[PDB]
């Protein structure tokens, strides 16, 4: 009976290990440094916090989250039974994998410093579907978006070569220096590359927002303004812009996919896989024939 | 008026199978309460129906034919003031 | 206004997506914060002008620093480069704060805010095809017995009579009004057998996937 009571309760372990890791959270990120069941929780800790303190109910927080997490992970393995699989099978098993992963979090939070729990709200993803849903929405054209990068790379790259060449004098940026302001940028190739590629993609504009401004009359006018003009539709409109279009598809992709996966489940039965409009006007009906005739 | 408007407006047919599966046409007076519906209800009712796990929309409309009742018996009612 | 209500609805209807990824949003920005605290604090100066120094420190506390990043890092363009100080090319840690607004730009405002656009856009589609689905389905196939209009091709009968007259709910509607307000002792056969399914709640007397119409076929049949 014990290791079953264990096993019979795992959303209520979950749901308070994720309930636990959130406050402490919380709690970090409004006071670091330092010297229904969810609203009591949130009582209690409040009231520690007056009472004990900031410190030791960070470390009672910490406590309970351990020993949560711990007797999850058993009960995990034990309901599971991964043991039964292969021992060579858990090790492998990407959620077994992941658990032990967290539990050394934990012990490293508790002991190692404080701040390691910051990175225990990446669990929150694993909690919520819809979440990982749109996580899936760029992780399933990973692919592309790198490739689509190191394109954008090369055209920086090209154009740090063609600035470097013929706009070297125009690359100059303003600089604070700690306890002149201006100096040039692109003295060598790779400082130029790093300029035009920090400092150029992230402005709206782009590489020519972070260049001096060119005097009208000057005779290099012109190329100014064609090169500026280049990169803001070559390297802005068309390159990053690419990069949210295979997001938008991603998207697009997934919904049709899960749409077509729901309605093949609700429209035919497991076994034999006949539609629905085949049962009409019969004696026996599409919900009686997959409850009892073509149970799986 | 004319003498073949009450008689003439006030009648409908419908459609349905009998337990021997042998499809009748029906034709009966329509009560005089019928006549006192919105046609507000009536555009809503025709959009807002949603089809069952059948695909037959049905059910849903049955269901409330009871609902249209006691709201023309209001109307009637409405109409008296 | 509908329209404006459809619109609206683009983003109601797929809220919680777009709340989440605020969520993740907010956890990434508190990660990137932890981040500049231990390592970039120094550089975190903010411009403020004093009603009647002009530059101070803003991420001397965790929490400051992660309003600071959150509120004009994410509104900025670049992200949260932008508004810190200019870093000297010449300086030693001149790489590792490269990476730090580039990452910033790569993984809060290209892949976090487009996400939460881009749900925008899948409901957008998602209500117009669900939308056109409706009409079709309204427009295409009559409420009572649900036959496609195709059925009624090459015979005497068309569908736009077929669910004018033949199966018109509204008539289905009387007639249910009339069985209920009729008497027992008056009614006729098949006044008396609707009343006995009706009270036996069986939803089988409606015509289904046939009419008699299409049926005119089988009579010849017959
Ligand atoms: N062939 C099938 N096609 C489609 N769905 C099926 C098929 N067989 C079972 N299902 C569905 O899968 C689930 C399994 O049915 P199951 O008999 O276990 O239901 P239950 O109501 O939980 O059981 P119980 O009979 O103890 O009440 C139910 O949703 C059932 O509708
Ligand atoms: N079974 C059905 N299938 C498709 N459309 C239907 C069906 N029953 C009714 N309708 C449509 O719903 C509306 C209701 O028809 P109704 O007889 O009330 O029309 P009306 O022209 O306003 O009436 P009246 O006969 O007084 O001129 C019409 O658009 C009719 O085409
Ligand atoms: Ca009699
Ligand atoms: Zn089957
Ligand atoms: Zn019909």
């Amino acid at each position: 009976p014990l290791i079953y009571w264990f096993s019979r309760r795992m959303t209520l372990w979950g749901s308070i290990s994720f309930n636990l890791a959130v406050f402490i959270n919380i709690i970090i990120a409004f006071f670091y440094p330092y010297m229904s069941i969810r609203p009591l929780i949130v009582a209690l800790i409040l009231r520690s916090i007056y009472y004990l303190g900031i410190g030791p109910t960070l470390n009672i927080l910490g406590a309970l989250n351990l020993t949560n997490k711990i007797v999850f992970v058993v009960s995990f393995v034990g309901n599971r039974g991964t043991f039964i699989r292969g021992y060579k099978a858990m090790v492998m098993d990407m959620e077994f994998l992941y658990h032990v992963g967290y539990i050394l979090t934990s012990v490293l939070g508790l002991f190692a410093h404080e701040l390691f729990y910051s990175i225990l709200l990446f669990d929150l993803i694993y909690r919520e579907e819809t979440l990982f849903n749109v996580i899936k929405s760029v992780t399933r054209n990973g692919r592309s978006i790198l490739l689509t990068a190191l394109l954008a790379l090369i055209l920086v790259y090209l154009f740090s070569i063609v600035g470097f060449l013929f706009l070297k004098d125009d690359f100059i940026l303003e600089v604070d220096r700690l306890p002149d302001s201006t100096e040039r940028a692109c003295d060598t190739l790779l400082m130029c590359i790093v300029t035009v590629m920090n400092h150029g993609l992230r402005n709206g504009g782009g590489v020519g927002d972070i260049l001096r401004k060119p005097s009208k009359d000057e005779s290099l006018f012109p190329a100014r303004v064609v090169y500026d003009l280049l990169f803001f539709f070559i390297v802005i409109i068309i390159v990053l812009n690419l990069i949210f279009g295979v997001i938008i598809d991603t998207f697009a992709d997934l919904r049709s996919e899960k749409q077509k996966k729901e309605e093949i489940l609700k429209t035919t039965c497991f076994i034999c896989g006949l539609e629905r409009d085949k049962f009409d006007n019969k004696t026996v009906s599409f919900e009686e024939h997959i409850k009892l005739e073509h149970n799986m | 008026e004319d003498p073949l408007a009450y008689y003439e407006n006030h009648t409908s047919q419908i459609e349905i199978v009998r337990q021997d599966r042998s499809m009748e046409q029906i034709v009966f007076p329509v009560p005089g309460i019928c006549q006192f519906l919105t046609e507000e209800t009536k555009h809503r009712l025709f959009t807002t129906t949603e089809q069952d796990e059948q695909g037959s929309k049905v059910s849903d409309f049955f269901d409330q034919s009871s609902f249209l009742h006691n709201e023309m018996e209001w109307q009637r009612k409405l109409r008296s003031m | 206004e509908e329209t404006l209500f459809n619109v609206i609805k683009s983003v109601t209807r797929n809220g919680r997506s777009i709340l989440l990824t605020a969520l993740l949003a907010l956890i990434l920005v508190y990660l990137f914060s932890i981040v500049g605290f231990l390592f970039l604090k120094d550089d975190f100066i903010l411009e403020v002008d004093r009603l009647p120094d002009s530059t101070e420190r803003a991420c001397d506390t965790l929490l400051m620093c992660i309003v600071t990043v959150m509120n004009h890092g994410l509104r900025n363009g670049g992200g949260v480069g932008d508004i810190l100080r200019k870093p000297s090319k010449d300086e030693s840690l001149f790489p590792a704060r490269v990476v730090y607004d580039l990452l910033f730009f790569f993984i809060v405002i290209i892949i976090v805010l487009n996400l939460i656009f881009g749900v925008i856009i899948d409901t957008f589609a998602d209500l117009r095809s669900e939308k056109q689905k409706k009409e079709e389905i309204l427009k295409t196939t009559c409420f009572i017995c649900g036959l496609e209009r195709d059925k009624f091709d090459n015979k005497t009968v068309s569908f736009e009579e077929h669910i004018k007259l033949e199966h018109n709910m509204w008539n289905y509607l009387y007639f249910i009004v009339l069985v209920r307000v009729k008497n027992k002792t008056d009614y006729t056969g098949p006044e008396s057998y609707v009343a006995q399914m009706i009270k036996n709640k069986n939803l089988d007397w409606f015509p289904r996937m046939r009419a008699m119409s299409l049926v005119s076929n089988e009579g010849e049949g017959e």
